[PDB]
């Protein structure tokens, strides 16, 4: 137990500002997808698909300060702050996954295709004799985007 | 202290495979004259599960029963470890250089085979290479439980052979006929499934859905989930359906249907049929002479529906008269013209009735050859009796039913010294030496590939791919103009009724030492380690017997059926649903085996007899009486003249369910189209929620500020992105019963003997409960519900919070996940769930378990200790491995990455289980759909598996009451 | 039993109490078996639906619980002294300061 809180509290603020210009972008695209697909397909649960998340990722957000002032409040308790950066980086890595499920959708249906630039797309455990996953995490890191996916979709 | 158990890994690298993983091979699976599609997994070249093939369309990536047992037949103790002679094991060297000489200097030399029936072209191809030599090849495919009866009606229907498909998502309305379409015992199990589902799917307020009109003489899986079902004596049902079409057009027909002109079932359909003319299907079962099929084939075609029963030309196979060949074959028995006698996959002593007598012949004959699996009956009688391979080691070719044209992968080397696969074998009477499968069957192909690439760009892409594609028959057209109309006056009368029907969970006896299907509950009635005979209170009633229990554990009295003074007894059970003067008694369940490892004996003091169940001998002794040599070879279902004798012997039989008839509760709450269309918010109506309160699900407790779903400790790690959960379409489940049996295998577990399980414990972690609802008994009318069940993985979860020794916990995404080690077991685990699924590892089942079916617990999960629960875990196992190969390369788990044992093998795709909180996965739309049935949602316990009600579709009126 | 124990001035004969005390405890070996058990079966599901039938050890156990309640009660019971001796002879008796 290296020194105490007060060393993490600087990484967990770096993930809460993260989200911060996340709101940003969410709320940002949320104009941009009524923007793109105004009817370009159903739409009528499909946009509402991607605003559910959105009232539980602002939610996040009034936690995460409740989250960390509950760490800052007391630094000395080592076993709070990397639970609650556990916590924030799933809360977070999640909604960042939510988001793309819901936003790939949107590619497979103006194009024809979901694109090859979808995810990581390995294969299964006995496809590592051929492709470990290791090439694969430097082809989903280096090409997918995490949140500039429906952006990607301007340029179609 | 603890053991230093080592390590030995290979020698030679095979390249492709690799130690810890395993790697999906695509083999085949023959029986009944057919070869379903299979998918294994095969840990290190070691088979452990079978799945399905989700390329082949007709399977689409799935499995029944019958399939997973099958598996356990592989690795069964007792199987053929020696070559016996004359009944003594004595030698296979010997037997080479005897059966070569034998073959090669024989000349005309007079053969038969008794095969299982081919369905293959290796078999039917080697067949000619064969009969090119010796003259006169008799070649009778002895069918399990005679002539299919599907298919002889039809060859003059038709003209020529001729086999069906019957889709059903085309088609709607369905007038069964006994037809179990839906039934593990008969073929094409899946697309008769599947598209049948497909038409009970609704995922709207309101659809077009099936409306079937089962009208079974036997109560039978596919009367459950159905609609308007009648109970009427077979031997009879060409009366019924003669009535019948007489009342759609067809012709006259009035004569044998006599008393039908007019009946409310009959005339209610016909008008709904001839209303449903591109949609409409007339079926036809197994339990009649074969003027009903061309019935099926007068009114089908009649009907105007021929791309709904989808039809194909099998390869010139008429000739499967039974009467014609098996008697014809003892007739030269009995004069010493016939010699050899080469049997392949059967036991015709067991079955193959005394009215056409086969031992009186069997013992005439010298050069006796059986190929074998087990050594029932027929081995013992031989004077040579070969191994047998099972598929698993054969390179066998094989037709899927009536379709495309697959190929086995051989998996594993064979397990035993000498196994001698059949078709080399029936090879090796072709006056050469043993040939290589693998070059034998690969000399066919190129005959008959029908594929413009070769073999080493077709055959790698054939082995892979399961299946060769374009394959599949051409489709005839009508052929039938009224021509197979003159065999009626068969409904005969007189007598009880005495019909044979194979149970879903064996078939002809064939896999009777399968503790995974032979401790598998048929889907009508909960029975396990017992052949039955299911008959009518009201005969009961008027017979003299019950099913008595004044212990939960079902006394039985007995009825000694006399048949021709071949007589046998066997407990009686009683069902509400048959009709008068009929039984069902079930084949399999009364085939001797005999031994080679020993009994096993330890001190008194330790219990040895209630945990080896492989112990006493092997499994298929005296777990019920023989039934096969009973019947009449003629019109070989059903019987008549059984002078039934109540006598004494009334011993135990054994059930799970031990019970039935809820009382009123809400445990399916089944609905009408009608209700349907007018309240879609009726899985909560039975138990609604409150006065002003919130929805069911999401119910605040006590507790939301400090509830742990907002603490971090249950909310940091890589999984909570992704919540689990598991919805079931119950509106397509049935009693398939595969449910269960991919649970057994996945995630490994022991058997229960009949000892054991009398008490009531039974290590099925997934109960697959039937229940009865009728009208408060108004005419004791059933009206059957399945519903599998089981942990549905609970949030407020009271299991959890009572393991003192913290061997539970709400593990991230809805998970609840079990730990068989920190249990220690004081059961209050399974006393709170309202579900008692926490089922308990009583005795050390695993401990007497021996050095066979070892290879087939696999390699993957936690094999379980005396003192500890367990239960569903949703097949966790495959969560682990899927997030872990998500973990290492940075993903999301797609909608189908994953899929469960209840899942991948039920052929209804009922079971979705894809995440929840991942709004594009087949479960939040089947969560999100209308009736979301949470089962005794009402304790505040907000479970995932929120699955869904059946909507059983009765009919407007058209005078149906 | 009870309803039926109140006749003679609490019944003080002391015959009774045995064929009684007897009596009145087996309804408590049911009371736990009834309420633990009895609604243990058919909870929630006609499929956990099962009549219980105890093995010939079950009753071995409950009977060596007499036994070794007995055997060990019995064993220091001739050690130590039975009465509170301390106290009787302090109580009730002389040892009042009013004499
Ligand atoms: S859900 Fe279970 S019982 Fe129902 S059809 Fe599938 S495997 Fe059979
Ligand atoms: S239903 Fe039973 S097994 Fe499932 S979570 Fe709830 S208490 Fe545990
Ligand atoms: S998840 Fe596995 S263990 Fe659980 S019921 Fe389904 S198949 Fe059986
Ligand atoms: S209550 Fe707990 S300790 Fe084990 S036996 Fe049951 S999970």
């Amino acid at each position: 137990y290296p020194g105490g809180v007060a060393l993490t509290l600087a990484q967990i603020e770096a993930a809460s500002e993260q989200v911060a210009q996340d709101l940003e972008q969410a709320l940002a695209e949320l104009e941009a997808l009524r923007l793109l697909a105004r009817r370009d397909e159903t739409l009528a649960p499909y946009v509402a698909q991607y605003e559910a998340i959105l009232e539980a990722h602002q939610q996040a957000v009034l936690e995460f300060e409740h989250w960390k002032e509950q760490v800052a409040a007391h630094p000395g308790d080592y076993r709070r702050a990397n639970r609650t950066l556990g916590a924030i980086t799933a809360r977070h890595e999640a909604l960042l996954q939510q988001y793309a499920d819901v936003a790939w959708a949107v590619a497979q249906h103006v194009n024809p295709a979901l694109l090859a630039r979808a995810y990581t797309s390995s294969g299964p455990r006995f496809f590592f004799y051929v492709v470990p996953p290791q090439y694969a995490r430097q082809v989903n890191e280096q090409a997918v985007p995490p949140l500039q996916v429906v952006r990607y979709l301007a340029a179609q | 202290r603890r053991p230093v158990e080592k390590i030995l890994p290979y020698v030679r690298q095979p390249e492709e495979i690799i130690p810890g993983i395993p790697l999906y091979y695509a083999t085949a699976m023959p029986f009944r004259g057919s070869v379903r599609p299979l998918l294994v997994e095969s840990h290190e070249g070691r088979p452990t599960k079978i799945e399905g093939n989700p390329d082949h369309p007709l399977s689409r990536g799935a499995t029944g029963v019958f399939e997973q047992a099958s598996l356990l037949n592989l690795y069964d103790p007792d199987r053929s470890q020696q070559v016996l002679r004359k009944g003594e094991p004595a030698s296979w060297g010997d037997f080479v250089q005897f059966a070569r000489s034998l073959a090669a200097e024989a000349g005309t030399k007079r053969l038969a085979v008794l095969c299982e029936p081919s369905s293959s072209p290796t078999l039917a191809a080697l067949r000619r290479e064969l009969e090119r030599r010796y003259a006169q090849v008799r070649w009778v495919t002895y069918r399990p439980e005679g002539d299919d009866h599907e298919a002889l009606g039809l060859q003059q229907a038709f003209g020529r052979p001729v086999r069906a498909r019957y889709r059903f998502s085309e088609a709607r309305v369905i007038v069964s006929l006994d037809a179990d379409f839906l039934g593990p015992t008969d073929r094409n199990f899946v697309e008769n499934t599947r598209e049948f589902a497909a038409s009970r799917r609704m995922e709207r307020p309101e659809d077009e859905i099936s409306r079937l009109y089962v009208i079974e003489s036997t109560y039978t899986v596919t009367g459950g989930m159905a609609d308007h079902r009648l109970r009427l004596r077979a031997g009879d049902i060409p009366a019924f359906a003669a009535a019948l079409a007489a009342e759609l057009g067809v012709g006259e027909l009035r004569e044998a249907g006599a008393r039908f002109a007019g009946h409310p079932y009959v005339v209610e359909i016909a008008r709904d049929l001839r209303a449903a003319g591109a949609r409409g299907v007339v079926l036809a079962g197994e339990t009649q002479p074969p003027a009903v099929h061309a019935l099926c084939a007068v009114i089908n075609d009649l009907l105007g529906s021929l791309g709904r029963t989808v039809i194909l030309h099998a390869l010139d196979e008429p000739a499967t008269a039974q009467h014609a060949a098996l008697a014809e074959l003892v007739q030269a028995m009995q004069a010493g013209a016939v010699d050899a006698l080469l049997l392949l996959n059967v036991n015709p002593v067991y079955d193959a009735p005394a009215a056409l007598g086969f031992a009186e012949a069997l013992a005439q004959v010298p050069e006796v050859i059986h190929l074998g699996l087990h050594v029932d009956e027929t081995a013992r009688r031989s004077t040579w009796h070969l191994p047998s391979t099972h598929y698993l080691e054969a390179w066998g070719d094989g037709r899927a039913y009536d379709g495309t044209l697959s190929v086995i992968q051989p998996l594993i080397a064979p397990l035993y010294e000498a196994a001698h696969s059949p078709l080399e074998v029936l090879a090796l009477l072709a006056t050469g030496e043993e040939q290589s499968a693998y070059d034998l069957v690969r000399n066919t192909w190129r005959r008959l590939l029908a594929g413009r690439g070769a073999f080493e760009q077709a055959w790698q892409r054939v082995l892979h791919d399961g299946f060769l594609p374009d394959s599949g028959y051409p489709t005839v057209s009508l052929r039938p103009n009224r021509q197979a109309l003159a065999d009626w006056p068969q409904a005969a009368e007189g007598g009880l009724e005495v019909v044979f029907r194979l149970d879903p969970t064996v078939l002809d006896g064939s896999f009777a030492n399968n503790a995974w299907a032979q401790e598998l509950p048929d889907p009508i009635t909960k029975i396990v380690w017992d052949n039955v005979a299911i008959l009518s209170p009201k005969t009961a009633a008027a017979l003299g017997v019950k099913a008595e229990y004044h212990k939960g554990v079902y006394i039985a009295d007995v009825i000694e059926l006399s048949l021709d003074g071949r007589a046998v007894e066997l407990p009686v059970w009683v069902l509400p649903g048959h009709p008068d003067d009929s039984i069902t008694v079930y084949l399999g369940y009364g085939r001797e085996i005999t031994s080679t490892r020993p009994e096993r004996k330890t001190p008194f003091f330790d219990l040895d007899d209630y945990t080896d169940i492989y112990g006493h001998g092997a499994i298929a002794t005296g777990v019920g009486v023989n039934v096969a040599p009973l019947r009449r070879p003629d019109n070989t279902w059903v019987a008549y003249g059984a002078q039934v004798r109540k006598t004494g012997r009334t011993y135990k039989i054994v059930t799970t369910q031990d019970h039935g008839s809820m009382v009123g509760r809400p445990l399916v709450r089944l609905a009408t189209v009608e209700e349907f269309r007018k309240n879609p918010d009726f899985a909560k109506e039975a138990e609604p929620p409150l006065e002003g309160l919130e929805p069911w699900d999401q119910y605040p407790t006590l507790w939301e500020e400090n509830h742990p779903s907002k603490q971090p400790a249950f909310q940091d790690s890589d999984y909570y992105r992704n919540q689990w959960a598991m919805v079931i379409d119950l509106n397509a489940c049935t009693g398939c019963n595969a449910c269960i049996v991919a649970c057994d295998s996945e995630n490994n577990i022991p058997m229960v003997g009949k000892n054991e399980v009398g008490r009531g414990r039974e290590m099925h972690w997934l109960r697959i409960d039937r229940y009865f609802v009728s009208d408060e008994a108004h005419a004791d009318d059933p009206q059957i519900v399945v519903q599998p069940v089981p942990c549905m993985h609970c949030e407020n979860a009271p299991c959890e919070s009572v393991c003192p020794v913290a061997a539970t916990v709400h593990s991230p995404d809805g998970l609840n996940e079990m730990v068989y080690n920190r249990c220690i077991g004081t059961r209050y685990c399974s006393n709170n769930c309202p579900y008692k699924v926490r089922r308990f590892n009583w005795f050390n089942w695993v401990k007497t378990l021996p050095i066979q079916v070892q290879m087939a617990q696999n390699p993957d999960v936690t094999v379980r200790f005396r003192g500890v629960m367990e239960k569903c875990t949703y097949c966790v196992q495959r969560i682990r491995e899927a997030q872990r190969q998500a973990n290492i390369e940075k993903r999301p788990l797609r909608d189908g990455e994953v899929k469960t044992a209840c899942q991948q093998a039920c052929p209804a795709e009922a079971i979705t289980f894809g995440d929840l909180n991942d709004p594009n996965n087949a479960v939040v739309k089947q969560r999100q759909n209308a009736r979301r049935y949470e089962m005794l949602a009402a304790l505040n316990v907000k479970p995932r598996t929120s699955y869904l009600a059946r909507i059983t579709n009765p009919n407007p009126r058209l005078l149906e009451q | 039993f009870p309803q039926f124990f109140w006749i003679k001035k609490l019944r003080r004969n002391i015959p009774f109490m045995f064929i009684a005390s007897i009596v009145v405890n087996i309804g408590m070996w049911f009371e736990r078996f009834v309420i633990t058990i009895t609604s243990l079966h058919r909870d929630y599901l006609p499929s956990s639906w099962d009549y219980f039938v105890p093995t010939w050890v079950d009753v071995l156990t409950l009977i060596g619980s007499f036994g070794l309640f007995f055997t060990l009660f019995l064993l220091f019971l001739r050690f130590v002294p039975m009465v509170a001796i301390a106290e009787v002879k302090g109580v009730l008796p002389e040892a009042d300061p009013h004499f």
